[PDB]
């Protein structure tokens, strides 16, 4: 089990999981505020 | 339909087929031909019931064989009907 | 004699290694105190033999690759019928396939590529596909959704099988040596079993469904109230309907009057001009006698009983008096070293491969598929790619071989042993050949060219000028249009359209095929395609005859396979391993297909396609310039290259803007490549010295010591981008091309 | 040791081990230079008594409805060939005390306790006289050999009385009875694929007629 545990912390799948999740947020952002050019907030 | 062009051929060519394998005129299971010559029998381990050593692959091989070339030596019948 | 040995669980399924990168290379697991370590990682994972020096272990691991590779297979194949299913137009396709564009995958409206989804017609949007699946489900009958949903299911199923089947086979029962160096069975049973009987099950499948609702959609109805196959083979009256004889059961075939058959299996030949695509009754007949063929062929070698040959006893016959002993031994090497067989058969597969590629668009077997342009160009173009690409692979691992594997003390012939004792002469030759060709064949367009450009084009090489005729490929036309006059009575009409002599078969306003007639311009794209070709085997016939041993470096093998030099000693001794003369090989294999597949596309689109009219005149997509501009490069320039990249760059704006945007990244790529191509290292290793320094300064210099890329692995980073660039831009141009126009 | 179509792979491992040994394999499968799973010789006899087993009570079964339909008190509601009955659908069906596929399902759960047990045993001998069962605990021991369990749950009336002589006839008695019954199965099978109008019919009809010889014809239709 930890021996699962320390392979999933080598570097190739968790870069993955954490870009995934990342694009996952930034395109979220872009559907929920389309074309979002300005910062029209300040 | 029995006994015409298609019965006398199979059974004349099964026949001699099998002929020529049980008396020495066929590279059977345990004869294997060179170059040249056929009268090279060596054994192959198939003891069998026929007195000459055959077992059940050779006396299926040999009509297997003897099928094929009746299919070939009939199915060329441009001088008996092409539709039978 | 042959029995079922193997062995029981070698390997427990115990993920305590995973954690350990490299466990396999003794080096490789000690830990990367640099960073070329992670390179080296990935570089020699698969390099099975390098990790023990017994063939049974590495011949389970490849064993266990295999079934890797058919569940990825498997996967990409469920998906692919996935998302016909789900995801696209085919029924309405089905309806009418005349001008309904096949379209299987629609994108999520989220970035403003909304566009991407296109109009396709028949009240669909998606971005329009060039697979040609459409092609072969109309012609297996599928006609229904739910076929494609429950074969992508079934897929699935067999992919988990297959991977199972190979965690099982490698890690619980794995199979022994005499069972894998038992060829003689695997020889007959995959000869008989495999492919005859895969090839009479299909003509099965054919004879029994696809036939006759193939058929009736061409009588035309609309496939909802088509009766189901199934229903087709219980309920026998209908197939009874259809062909009296097949309404006698199986007294016709058993009572040698196979004549009544007639009607479903027969030899007609030539295209069906209700779909142009070729008659189902003859790729049936084809199919099943293919079957029987390889049925009867699967017989040949002696396994267990006492009939049959012994691949041992076939070759060491044949010794003649030039190369004196023959083939002695051989057998031996063939069965001892993975390699060869690697490289054996990836180059027969890579002709293969071509030739299918080539056997494709002549001769269209499936339906409706000879007027879909784009399919027939693209499928054209990426096997000829899978071909060339198979193909240096095979040069590549022959010449492994050769370093590695290959010892006259054990492993010995007096053939291989002869070719090797005079390979000066064979480069040498070669060579000359080369050089030959390459002046007479673009000399010669050079001198056009020039000709041209001086005002003289009386001058010129061409039918109006001082004229090369291929007299031999039209006299081989003219026969293949007369022969099915008396030599194949049993044929209707050509084997093909493309042979000289007949009519042109045309469906919707469009062309499909026709006669296809040879200028001079054929001679010399003839002739270039010689050259490349030979300059090609050039480079990697000189580099497996070299990997061994060279007259310039004597030791080269104990150097190793894949070595960067021999340093800059006697003058400079760069790039000599035989995995530098593949990285050479590359680049020409790469300009060989691409001269190839613009020869093609220039010559379909200016003599065969284009669009019909109501009275009958064809006006081809091109206007029919070749035999009078494909013999100047300028003209190359002018009437191809750059007239035919319009529809590529105006392509912004539209449904095909997607093939505009690569259009420039494949360039990109493409120059790119030129970075790691033309540099070195020691300039890069003290930049990175310096970019080291700079990050210590501030406490952030990392542990794994940063390095410039090794040599070999430059040029292979080098190499790789070229071609994908390359590759790249072809696509873009292609599909946008080809797809907007036509 | 009747030899009929034997061979040397086959008399490699077929050393007279399974009762009644007749020599008769050309292909030699069991040969023990690897032991296959699922190919030892154990596994093969235990494999011929259960498949001749099950193969006799199918060839009762499948064949008594119609048949004691004919001069009997089997009422016509089930005057039905086997491959009729229901089993084909492309043949014939019947209302029943449930729907088809339920009941399907419910009868493979019910075989596969059945079998999955069996197979327990057969992995290790015994070893199902240990759990909790709600009762049955103390018969399932078996009589040591999963190819013969024994047990007053499957040992009645009592034979093989004082002997293995007893036992050895017996058990002749169960290879052939299992390979006959077998062949009638196959036969009835296939008949049912050509012919087309059921075993007991087809006694009826050779009982009398002699020129059928359904061979000639060799007439394949549903
Ligand atoms: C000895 C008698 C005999 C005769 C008169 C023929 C005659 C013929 N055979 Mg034939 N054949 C024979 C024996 C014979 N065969 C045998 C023994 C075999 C192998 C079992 C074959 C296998 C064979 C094939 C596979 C084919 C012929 C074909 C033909 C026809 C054309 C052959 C050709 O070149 O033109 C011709 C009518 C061809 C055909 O289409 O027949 C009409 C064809 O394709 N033959
Ligand atoms: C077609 C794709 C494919 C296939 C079938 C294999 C097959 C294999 N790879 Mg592999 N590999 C591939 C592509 C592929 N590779 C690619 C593209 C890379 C990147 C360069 C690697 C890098 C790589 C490394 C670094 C290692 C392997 C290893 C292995 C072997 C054991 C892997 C295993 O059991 O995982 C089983 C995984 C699952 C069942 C599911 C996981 C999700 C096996 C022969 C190992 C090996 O051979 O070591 C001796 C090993 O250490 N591979
Ligand atoms: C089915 C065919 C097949 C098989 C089984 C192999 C298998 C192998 N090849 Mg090979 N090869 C093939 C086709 C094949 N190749 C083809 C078609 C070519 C020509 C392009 C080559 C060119 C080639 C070279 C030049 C070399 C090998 C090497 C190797 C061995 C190590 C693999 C490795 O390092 O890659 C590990 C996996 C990767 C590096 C992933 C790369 C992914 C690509 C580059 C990204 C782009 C894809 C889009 C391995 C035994 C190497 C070897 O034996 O080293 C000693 C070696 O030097 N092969
Ligand atoms: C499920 C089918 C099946 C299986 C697995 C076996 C399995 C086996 N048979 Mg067998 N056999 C079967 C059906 C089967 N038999 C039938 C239907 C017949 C009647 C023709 C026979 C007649 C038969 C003979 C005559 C012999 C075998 C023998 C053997 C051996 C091996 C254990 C050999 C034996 O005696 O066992 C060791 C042997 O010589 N079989
Ligand atoms: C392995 C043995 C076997 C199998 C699988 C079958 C299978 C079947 N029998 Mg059956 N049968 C057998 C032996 C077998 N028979 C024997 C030996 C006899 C003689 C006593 C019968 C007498 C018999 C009759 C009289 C009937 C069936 C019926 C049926 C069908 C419905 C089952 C049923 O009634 O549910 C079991 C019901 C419960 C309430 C429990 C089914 C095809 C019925 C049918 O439709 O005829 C084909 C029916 O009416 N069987
Ligand atoms: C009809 C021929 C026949 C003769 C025997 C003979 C025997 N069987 Mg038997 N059996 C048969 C058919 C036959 N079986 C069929 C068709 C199924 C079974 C299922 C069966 C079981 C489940 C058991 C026997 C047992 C026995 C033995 C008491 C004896 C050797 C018993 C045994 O193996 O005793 C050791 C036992 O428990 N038989
Ligand atoms: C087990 C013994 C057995 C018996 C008594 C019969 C008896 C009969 N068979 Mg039969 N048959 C058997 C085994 C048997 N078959 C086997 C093992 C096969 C498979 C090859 C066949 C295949 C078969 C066919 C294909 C046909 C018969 C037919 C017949 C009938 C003539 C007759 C009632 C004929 C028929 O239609 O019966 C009505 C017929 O055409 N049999
Ligand atoms: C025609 O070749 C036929 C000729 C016949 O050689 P042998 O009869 O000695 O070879 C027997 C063959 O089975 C090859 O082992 O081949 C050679 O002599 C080898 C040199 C070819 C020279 C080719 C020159 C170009
Ligand atoms: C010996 C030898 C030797 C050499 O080496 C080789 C060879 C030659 C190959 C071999 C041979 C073999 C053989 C012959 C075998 C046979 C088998 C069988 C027949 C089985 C069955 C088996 C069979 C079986 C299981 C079956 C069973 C059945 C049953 C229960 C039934 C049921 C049913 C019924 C009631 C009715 C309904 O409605 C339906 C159903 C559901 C249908
Ligand atoms: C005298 C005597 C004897 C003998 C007898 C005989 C003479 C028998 C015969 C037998 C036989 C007579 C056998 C046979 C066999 C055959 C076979 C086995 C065949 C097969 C065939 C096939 C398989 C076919 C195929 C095909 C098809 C299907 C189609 C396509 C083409 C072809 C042709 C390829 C005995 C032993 C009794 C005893 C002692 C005395
Ligand atoms: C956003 C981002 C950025 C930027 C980026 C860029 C700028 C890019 C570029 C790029 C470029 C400038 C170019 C590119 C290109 C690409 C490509 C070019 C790809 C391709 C791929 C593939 C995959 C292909 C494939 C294929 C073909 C088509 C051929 C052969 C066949 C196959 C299928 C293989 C920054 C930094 C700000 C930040 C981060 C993120």
């Amino acid at each position: 089990m930890r021996d699962i545990k320390t392979y999933l912390s080598v570097a190739p799948v968790l870069s993955t999981l954490w870009f995934g999740a990342l694009a996952g947020l930034l395109i979220e952002i872009n559907r929920l505020f389309p074309d979002a050019l300005s910062f029209p907030f300040f | 339909y029995i006994g015409s062009s298609t019965n006398l051929i199979m059974v004349t060519t099964t026949t001699l087929m099998l002929f020529a394998g049980r008396f020495g005129l066929a590279p059977s299971a345990n004869r294997k031909a060179t170059a040249g010559l056929k009268l090279e029998a060596r054994e192959s381990g198939l003891q069998t019931g026929d007195p000459a050593g055959f077992t059940l692959a050779d006396t299926l091989a040999c009509g297997a064989v003897g099928h094929i070339m009746g299919v070939g030596i009939v199915l060329g019948l441009k001088n008996t009907g092409v539709l039978d | 004699e042959v029995k079922i040995v193997v062995d029981r669980d070698p390997v427990k399924t115990s993920f305590e290694e995973w954690a350990r990168p490299g466990h396999f290379s003794r080096t490789l697991a000690k830990g990367p105190d640099t960073t070329t370590w992670i390179w080296n990682l990935h570089a020699d994972a698969h390099d099975f033999d390098s990790h023990t020096g017994d063939l049974e272990e590495i011949s389970r691991k490849v064993f266990s690759a295999h079934f890797g590779q058919l569940s990825i297979i498997f996967l990409w194949l469920s998906g692919m019928y996935f998302h016909g299913a789900r995801f696209s137009n085919y029924e309405a396709w089905l309806s009418d396939p005349t001008h309904i564009g096949p379209s299987a995958q629609v994108v999520w409206p989220i970035v403003g590529q909304e566009i991407l989804n296109g109009d396709v017609g028949g009240g669909f949007r998606g971005i329009q596909i060039t697979s040609g699946f459409f092609q072969l489900w109309r012609a297996s009958g599928i006609t229904s959704e739910l076929q494609l949903y429950c074969t992508a299911i079934g897929a699935l199923v067999f992919a988990a099988l297959m991977l199972f089947a190979g965690w099982f086979h490698y890690h619980k029962a794995a199979p022994k040596l005499a069972w894998f160096q038992d060829v003689e069975s695997m020889l007959n049973h995959h000869l008989a079993g495999l492919l005859g009987l895969g090839s009479l099950s299909w003509a099965g499948h054919q004879i029994h469904v696809s036939l006759p609702i193939n058929q009736f959609l061409d009588a035309g109805v609309d496939p909802k109230e088509i009766p189901l196959p199934h229903e087709f083979i219980l309920n026998r009256d209908l197939l009874a309907q259809l062909y009296p004889s097949f309404a006698e059961g199986a007294t016709p075939f058993f009572t040698l009057n196979w004549s009544k058959y007639a009607e479903f299996l027969t030899f007609r030949g030539g295209l069906d001009p209700v779909t142009g695509g070729l008659w189902l009754t003859d790729i049936a007949h084809h199919h099943l006698a293919i079957a029987i063929l390889f049925l009867i062929a699967g017989h040949m070698y002696r396994t267990n009983w006492g009939i049959g040959h012994g691949l041992k006893d076939i070759l060491e016959a044949h010794k003649g008096p030039f190369t004196g002993q023959g083939h002695k031994g051989l057998y031996e090497i063939l069965t001892t070293s993975w390699h060869a067989q690697l490289s054996l058969n990836l180059a027969m597969l890579g002709s293969t491969t071509i030739v299918v590629a080539h056997h494709m668009y002549s001769m269209p077997p499936y339906p409706y598929l000879a007027t879909d342009y784009g399919t027939q160009l693209s499928l054209f173009t990426h096997h000829m790619w899978i071909g060339g690409f198979l193909i240096v692979g095979a040069a590549a691992h022959a010449a492994i071989f050769m370093v590695r594997d290959y010892d006259p003390t054990t492993r010995y012939n007096d053939l291989l042993d002869r070719v090797l004792r005079h390979r000066d002469a064979i480069i040498s030759h070669l060579n000359w050949v080369c050089i030959f060709l390459g002046f007479h064949s673009f000399g010669l367009y050079i001198h056009n060219d020039t000709m041209s450009a001086l005002g003289r084009p009386q001058d010129m090489f061409s039918d109006t000028a001082i004229q090369l005729q291929p007299i031999f490929a039209q006299w081989v036309q003219n026969i293949h249009a007369t022969a099915p006059g008396v030599t194949a009575p049993g044929a209707t009409t050509s084997t093909s359209l493309t042979w000289g002599g007949g009519e042109l078969v045309a469906v919707g306003g469009k062309v499909a095929l026709l006669p296809i007639p040879l200028g001079t311009a054929d001679f010399l794209v003839h002739h270039i395609h010689a050259f490349t070709i030979h300059v090609t085997v050039l480079i990697l016939l000189k580099g497996v005859l070299f990997a061994r041993s060279s007259r310039l470096i004597p030791d080269k093998a104990n150097l190793g396979f894949r070595f960067p030099c021999d340093g800059p000693g006697r003058g400079g001794t760069c790039q000599v391993s035989a995995w530098d003369h593949v990285f050479l090989g590359l680049f020409w294999m790469y300009n060989a297909i691409s001269v190839v597949i613009f020869h093609f596309s220039w010559k379909m689109q200016s003599d065969v396609w284009g669009t019909i009219s109501d009275q009958g005149v064809v006006t081809h997509i091109t206007g029919g310039n070749f035999a009078q501009s494909s013999i100047t490069i300028n003209g190359w320039l002018r009437d191809f290259l750059w007239a035919q990249a319009s529809q590529v760059i105006q392509s912004y704006g539209s449904s095909l803007s997607a093939y505009g945007l690569f259009f420039l990244g494949a360039h990109f790529v493409w120059a790119f490549s030129l970075m790691f191509l033309f540099s070195g290292r020691g300039y890069w290793q003290e930049l990175i010295e310096s970019i080291v320094w700079a990050h210590n300064k501030l406490k952030v210099a990392p542990a794994t010591q940063p390095r410039a890329l090794s040599i070999i692995q430059g040029r292979a980073v080098g190499v790789t981008h070229y071609l994908l660039g390359g590759i790249a831009t072809t696509w873009a141009f292609f599909l946008a091309r080809i797809i907007a126009v036509g | 040791r009747q030899l009929w179509f034997a061979s040397k792979q086959s008399l490699t491992y077929l050393d007279g081990t399974l009762p009644g040994d007749f020599g008769f394999d050309p292909l030699g499968l069991s040969d023990p230079e690897g032991t296959g799973g699922f190919i030892e010789p154990r596994w093969l006899a235990y494999g011929e008594i259960f498949n001749g087993r099950t193969a006799m009570m199918g060839v009762v079964g499948m064949i008594a409805p119609e048949a004691l339909g004919k001069v009997g008190l089997v009422p016509p509601e089930t005057a039905i060939p086997w491959f009729q009955a229901g089993a084909i659908p492309p043949a014939g069906t019947y209302q029943y005390w449930a729907d088809p596929y339920t009941l399907f399902v419910f009868e493979m759960a019910l075989i596969g306790f059945a079998e999955h047990r069996r197979l327990q045993d057969w992995y290790n001998p015994g070893s199902m006289g240990k759990q909790y069962f709600l009762g049955l605990e103390k018969y399932l021991g078996g009589s040591g050999d999963p190819a013969y369990p024994g047990g007053p749950i499957f040992n009645p009336l009592g034979f093989g009385t004082k002997s293995e002589k007893e036992m050895k006839e017996l058990k002749l008695k169960e290879i052939k009875n299992g390979r006959l019954a077998m062949l009638a199965f196959l036969g009835m099978s296939l008949q049912a694929i050509f012919t087309g109008v059921g075993p007991f019919q087809n006694l009826l009809d050779h009982l009398s007629d002699p020129v059928n010889n359904n061979i000639l014809t060799s007439l394949k239709f549903h």
